[PDB]
């Protein structure tokens, strides 16, 4: 419909910080490392208030279901 | 670049999402570029969700592909021709206009 | 390329690979349709490329799968 | 002035020790050993510091340990308790009785269910009848169901738990299967408490069909292993609270 | 057999004039010196080292 | 009489011992026994050391060697040490490695299981049987198929007859089926543990069959044990949609619970006790002579048990003069003890509106027409 | 000597560094990290560092092996 | 008092608790530790073969696979023969130089298989009545081959493998196998059906493989299936791949049976109650 359209639109009037991430950069090979690119991508955002997170798909980062054995 | 979907699919924590990530940094530098890709089936399931991990794991690097196709890094001289006998298995935002 | 065997079990699709393998002497590569389903992803897609790949370092080869019925539809 | 130049010399020198590891104290032997959890590891069996009793060390709490014999070197400031936390990821936002209002009738018969229970316990043995744990709201979505039970928690003085089964919660509270009297664990140990509900179909007609009764297992256990708990009975502290939007779909058991 | 190996990292991000922070192949991040022979202009966020 | 004549044997017999153990800790090295015991074992937390990795022992090599599996999952062909039971070393058991030799010193620790602590209950029901009114058929098979075989084993030996193994209460829902449940668990003080039938459906595929697995297990480290299962029914008639294959799966469960029930693999002293109110949906060979034996039946209450009922609750409490028993018990029919009771705890608790203490003819009146609307009305 | 002592500290300070994450305070000079080596640890700080640039989840450097917030 | 005091003195020089003995014998063998310390080569990081490169060579080499997931060229042992070690064989090797030292003990990924194996139960082929052709079938093709070898290759013939016990609930499948779990004296291993039905997809059918994997070793088994109803389905297709994970592992065990795998001499037992829903190819003759 013109979600990723509407964002990218408000990434060019923005006049302000607009720090783009990808669902899955979240996940990574080196453990623990996720939590720790998290971080980062806050503080990051925080030090140059204003500021616009844009992450463009939440489908692999806030699922429903979590296997706890995997 | 030619390309077995059940190829780019392995085992070690998030990685597999990391050749899609990749194979598209490739064409970017040495473009023009073709990339097929055959039996799109294998990485291009429907969503599911109530899967179990194996399935979960697979709608991510998914999820990528179809970001690396309209993001905001967007594609100039790059083409992809995909291929399956199968396209109602596929998810709807694959084969979106 | 490849025949297939079907029919009723028992008939003798499995004893003629047997005699098939035994009597000719090239390099049979023995694998059952339920060894290549593997818990962790992408690795019951290697063991069959690996097979394949190992079929062509030995050529000429015979691959005899027995149980497609383990890859369904 | 010589005493601080003194230090700052000789630092150069203490900055050499390869630091320490922080694990969490599992739970203590007798031999002044005591079972540790090293985080990014696994546990190791450790002798202990003389000056930190065996007292002081209580299952759960974080240790500091050395970097090279691992004993118990010091004990760190910071308990960790996820009922604390967990409660913290719900985001269940507790009010008063000054946000709750036009329902008044209401608020004033759970006081008579769960503020007398609690505080006065001996108003029913007294009297003689069996304290009352079950407690069921209903109404459309949006009347106040929750923004109530968050309320009559706060006033009360219990503990407050959102219960609704996500896997987030599992990380917390312990294994999926057992997960029943595992969550009366963390409740009895912050008694006393209120385990909360949010029976779903406050959204649609989905949620009464296709599984067949999804969150009326968080009850018909709950509840049913609510007469029966433990040695609890004798003091009942852990009311439950369950709230539907229609009250014609319960589970006939219940 | 006078040879060894480097390891192989990316420049995350120039701290000063003289110390850079780069990440290993898996993880441990460095802040790190360099070799005055090198045009400091080429390193920048984002190049491997 | 002849135990003091079997005493001053067994005293002789210390006496010698303490001949010997006397004598040759002084020829050991002048000292006590337990000081060279110490000497020894403080040299034993020279070879332990400090600290101690625990890991996985996944095989035994006769040898005296086995192979563990430290924290990171690597496994070691190490030595099994000295001061080790070696019939404490089952496969999955936790061990304690040198963290720097890597050898067995050996399990010298409780290993605990979370499970129990769900199963078991370290209870004290307050509802003994005379708490339950005028059900005296139901009280009684049971007495003869859990407590009566515990207390007085003799009978059942002397008669040559095995004792039953394993009972169904089932009955119309309310009638006392887990009431007498809370009646034997007080009694017997075998362990008791307890599962509700609706547990035994989780969400990932499979577990079924292993929480069935690890039940009877936890019962059986602790015989002589009494596991009850509330609503067995929900095994087999409610689903959850969580579980994965649907029926396919809830079967493979209960084929789980009935090999383990009766099965191949020699247990025993474990009763057994399966409540339900549906029993006609019950795969028969799981309720088939010989793996449950008797069959208790709750029906509702008569009248003049009815009445013994309501009159065991009302005797904690002090009621009005004007409140006829006989009158509210007929008023309505049909009523299982679970409805007596709520009818006398909600106008008891009329009573604690009005801040009084005497439930008067009223009172039963509003809590009456409450518990029948109740009943009513959610039907 | 005040003086002397604040140069001759620097050298603890010496490249390589290896980047970790401050946790929380303990004492008046000791506190909890966790180097992006996945541990944690309990390590001394550094005297004479602007001690509160240093809470919120600031970035910090630790001297490789000993680990010392420097 | 006095049985009170002897257990006073029994402690006051003995002593025992919470401790890993009863600390009578090990107080010497705490003396052979001090020789386990000696013992260098221990500890020994356990890996497995993968790969011979040379075995003709003057130098064999291998290529071990190790734990911690890395692969190293190491040498042969220092003593044992290289004869002995071939490729897949888990074989422990030093943590110092990579060097080979001990062939195991392989398959270590028996862990749960590991407790099918049994120890006989206390019922006899008396305690069981209807002793028609009913129990003297199962003895004449599962007991009289294992005790008397001689007179079934004397004739000629090859006595039958598998045997498949069916009946109502509660008629002595699982008694007439109790009975032949203990009088025969041979390898006695049996699974419950539900036990093969695992939680990752294709872990069922591991578990499978590694059960005849053991089986075959062991000179001469039993395997029992008890009431084989999960796992003992029939093929067929509706929907979305109902049950085609248990399904598959049942194709894994069919094909173990009467595969190429000549196998060992090992019988079947298989009591169901409901054979109307095996599969045919699990029911014909050659199999069962
Ligand atoms: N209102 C509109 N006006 C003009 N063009 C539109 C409009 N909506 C969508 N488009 C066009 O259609 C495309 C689809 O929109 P967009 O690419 O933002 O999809 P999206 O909603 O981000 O999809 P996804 O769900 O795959 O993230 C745009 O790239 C643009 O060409
Ligand atoms: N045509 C035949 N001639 C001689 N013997 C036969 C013949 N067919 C079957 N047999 C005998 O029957 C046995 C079983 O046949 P076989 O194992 O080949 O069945 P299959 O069709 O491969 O099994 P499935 O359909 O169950 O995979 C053989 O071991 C063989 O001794
Ligand atoms: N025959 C009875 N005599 C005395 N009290 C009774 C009787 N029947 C029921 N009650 C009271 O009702 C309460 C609940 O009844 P109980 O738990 O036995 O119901 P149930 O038959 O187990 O119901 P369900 O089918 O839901 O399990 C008991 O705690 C008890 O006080
Ligand atoms: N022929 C028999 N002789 C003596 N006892 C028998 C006989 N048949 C059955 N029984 C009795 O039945 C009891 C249970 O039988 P068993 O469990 O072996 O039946 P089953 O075929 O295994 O049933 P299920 O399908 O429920 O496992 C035995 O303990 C035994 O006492
Ligand atoms: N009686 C009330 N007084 C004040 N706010 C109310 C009332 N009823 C509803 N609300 C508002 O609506 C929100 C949702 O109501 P709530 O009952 O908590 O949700 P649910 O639909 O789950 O019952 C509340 O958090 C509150 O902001
Ligand atoms: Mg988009
Ligand atoms: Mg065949
Ligand atoms: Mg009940
Ligand atoms: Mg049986």
């Amino acid at each position: 419909c013109g979600k990723t359209m509407l964002a990218k639109a408000v990434a060019h009037h923005t006049t302000a910080a607009f720090i783009r991430v990808v669902g899955s950069e979240f996940v990574q090979k080196y453990l623990g490392e996720g939590p720790r690119m998290v971080r980062d991508v806050f503080r990051l955002a925080k030090e140059n208030a204003p500021a616009i997170i844009f992450i463009d798909e939440i489908d692999a980062i806030a699922t429903k279901r979590f296997d706890a054995q995997t | 670049l030619k390309v077995v979907s059940s190829s780019i699919v392995d085992k070690y924590i998030g990685e597999s999402a990391r050749l899609i990530r990749e194979m598209f940094n490739y064409a970017r530098d040495h473009q023009p570029c073709i990339i097929f890709m055959d039996e799109i089936d294998a990485i291009g399931g429907r969503r599911f969700s109530e899967g179990t991990s194996a399935d979960r794991e697979i709608q991510r690097t998914l999820m990528e592909l179809l970001n690396q196709m309209d993001g905001f890094d967007t594609l100039h001289r790059v083409k992809m021709i995909m291929a399956t006998n199968r396209p109602d298995t596929l998810d709807p935002a694959l084969l979106r206009p | 390329k490849g025949v297939l065997m079907y029919g009723p079990p028992g008939t003798g699709k499995t004893l003629l690979a047997r005699a098939c393998a035994a009597q000719t002497k090239a390099t049979f590569l023995k694998l059952a349709g339920p060894q290549l389903v593997q818990m962790f992803i992408g690795d019951g897609a290697k063991l069959v490329r690996d097979a394949f790949a190992l079929a062509k370092e030995k050529a000429p080869s015979i691959i005899f799968i027995d149980e497609l019925d383990a890859i369904g539809t | 002035l010589n005493a601080k130049v003194r230090l700052l010399r000789e630092e150069l020198q203490l900055l050499q020790e390869q630091g320490s590891y922080v694990g969490e104290v599992v739970r203590a032997m007798d031999k002044k050993k005591v079972l540790v959890k090293v985080h990014p590891e696994g546990k190791f069996v450790v002798d202990v510091d003389k000056n930190i009793d065996i007292n002081d060390v209580t299952p759960n709490c974080r240790v500091a340990l050395r970097n090279d014999s691992y004993t118990l070197h010091k004990i760190l400031p910071n308990k960790v308790d996820p009922l604390v936390s967990l409660m913290m990821v719900e985001k269940v936002p507790d009010s008063t009785y000054e946000m709750i209002g036009g329902l008044d009738k209401q608020i004033k018969e759970i006081k008579e269910v769960i503020e007398l229970p609690v505080k006065h316990p001996e108003l029913f043995e007294a009297l003689g009848i069996a304290q009352p744990k079950g407690v069921l709201l209903y109404g459309p979505p949006g009347t106040g169901k929750t923004l109530l039970a968050r309320a009559v928690a706060h006033h009360t003085d219990c503990t407050f738990i959102r219960v609704s089964g996500s896997e987030l919660v599992q990380k917390f509270i312990g294994e999926g299967a057992r997960m029943v009297r595992e969550l009366f664990v963390m409740a009895r140990e912050h008694a006393p408490s209120i385990i909360f509900m949010d029976e779903i179909d406050s959204i649609g007609s989905s949620r009464l069909e296709g599984g067949s009764g999804g969150d009326s297992e968080v009850q018909r256990t709950m509840l049913e292993l609510l007469n029966q708990l433990d040695g609890f009975e004798a003091t009942k502290n852990i009311k439950v609270i369950m709230a539907t939007n229609r009250i014609d779909i319960l589970d006939s058991a219940l | 057999l006078q040879s060894v190996g480097q390891i192989v990292g990316e420049v995350l991000k120039q701290l000063t004039e003289e110390k850079f922070i780069v990440k290993a192949t898996n993880g441990p991040r460095y802040v790190v010196g360099c070799r005055r022979q090198l045009d400091k202009s080429k390193l920048k966020p984002g190049t491997r080292v | 009489t002849q135990c003091r004549l079997k005493l001053l044997k067994l005293e002789r017999i210390k006496d010698y011992l303490l001949m010997e153990e006397e004598f040759i800790r002084n020829q050991e090295q002048m000292k006590p026994l337990e000081e060279k015991q110490e000497e020894e074992r403080s040299k034993v937390d020279d070879l332990r050391g400090t600290p101690m990795s625990v890991g996985t022992l996944e095989e035994i090599i006769d040898d005296n060697h086995a192979i563990v599996s430290t924290s990171v999952g690597s496994e070691h062909y190490v030595s099994i040490l000295s001061f080790v039971d070696k019939d404490l070393l089952e496969p999955g058991c936790s061990v304690l490695l040198n963290h720097k030799v890597h050898a067995v010193i050996g399990v010298l620790m409780d290993d605990t299981d979370p499970l129990v602590t769900v199963m078991k209950v370290e209870k004290a029901p307050q509802e003994t049987y005379a708490d339950i009114g005028g059900l005296d058929n139901q009280i009684q098979e049971i007495k003869e198929s859990v407590e009566l075989p515990l207390t007085h084993p003799e009978y059942y030996e002397e008669m040559g007859i095995k004792p039953p193994k394993g009972v169904i209460l089932y009955g119309p829902p309310g009638t006392g089926k887990t009431l007498l449940a809370k009646a034997v668990a007080n009694q017997t003080s075998a362990t008791f543990l307890r599962v509700v039938g609706s547990e035994l459906i989780q969400k990932y595929l499979g577990d079924g069959p292993k929480l069935v697995r690890e039940l009877f297990r936890v019962a059986e480290e602790h015989a002589p044990s009494i596991v009850f299962i509330d609503e067995i029914d929900a095994i087999g008639t409610k689903r959850y949609d969580s579980n994965s294959g649907g029926e396919r799966e809830i079967q493979r469960t209960m084929l789980e619970l009935l090999n383990q029930l009766d099965g191949f693999d020699s247990r025993g002293d474990v009763k057994v006790i399966m409540a339900t109110n549906r029993i006609e949906t019950l795969d028969p060979a799981l309720i088939r002579p010989g793996r449950i034996d008797r069959k208790i039946e709750f029906p509702l209450p008569d009248e003049k048990t009815k009445k013994r009922i309501f009159q065991i609750h009302t005797s904690r409490m002090t009621l009005a003069d004007d409140v006829t028993l006989d009158d509210l018990i007929m008023a309505k029919d049909d009523l299982s003890g679970a409805d007596i009771k709520a009818i006398c705890t909600e106008a008891g608790l009329m009573a604690l509106r009005e801040r009084r203490m005497k439930v008067t003819n009223e009172d039963f009146k509003k809590s009456k027409e409450n518990v029948l609307y109740k009943k009513q009305e959610g039907t | 000597e005040f003086l002397h002592a604040q140069e001759e500290v620097k050298r603890i300070q010496s490249i390589p560094l290896v980047i970790g994450q401050f946790l929380e305070a303990v004492d008046q000079n000791t506190a909890i990290v966790g180097s992006t080596t996945g541990s944690n640890y309990y390590v001394r700080i550094l005297s004479t560092i602007d001690r509160e640039l240093l809470k919120p989840n600031a970035s910090v450097a630790l001297h490789k092996h000993s680990n010392a917030l420097v | 008092d006095d049985i009170q005091q002897l257990l006073k003195k029994i402690n006051e020089l003995t002593g025992i608790k919470e401790s890993d003995t009863g600390l009578a014998p090990p107080a010497l063998w705490d003396l052979a530790a001090d020789k386990q310390t000696l013992q260098s080569e221990q500890p020994l990081q356990v890996a497995r073969c993968t790969k011979i490169i040379n075995a003709d060579s003057e130098d064999p080499k291998y290529i071990i696979n190790v734990k911690q997931f890395a692969k190293f060229v190491v040498d042969l042992s220092d003593q044992v023969a290289p004869t002995d070690i071939e490729e897949g064989m888990r074989v422990g090797v030093d943590r110092n130089k990579y060097q080979i030292h001990i062939p195991l003990p392989p398959k270590i990924d028996p862990t749960v298989t590991m407790m099918q194996v049994e120890e006989k139960p206390d019922v006899t082929y008396s305690d069981v009545g209807g002793c028609k052709e009913q129990i003297e079938k199962l003895r004449e093709v599962v007991e009289t081959p294992l005790l008397h070898p001689e007179r079934f290759v004397n004739l000629g013939i090859e006595p039958p493998k598998g045997v498949l016990l069916f009946g109502p609930p509660g008629t002595g499948k699982t008694l007439c196998a109790r009975a032949v779990a203990n009088r025969t004296d041979a390898c006695f291993i049996r699974v419950i059906g539900s036990e093969l039905v695992q939680k990752y997809v294709g872990e069922g059918a591991r578990m499978v493989r590694e059960l005849f994997e053991m089986a075959r070793t062991k000179k001469a088994c039993l395997i029992f299936f008890d009431e084989i109803d999960a796992i003992g389905g029939a093929r067929f297709d509706d929907g979305a791949g109902g049950d085609n994970e248990v399904q598959r592992t049942m194709l894994e065990l069919i094909n173990q049976l009467d595969g190429f795998d000549p196998r060992g001499n090992i019988k079947v037992l298989m009591a169901t109650n409901r054979p109307d829903t095996l599969d045919p190819a699990l029911m014909r003759p050659g199999r069962l």
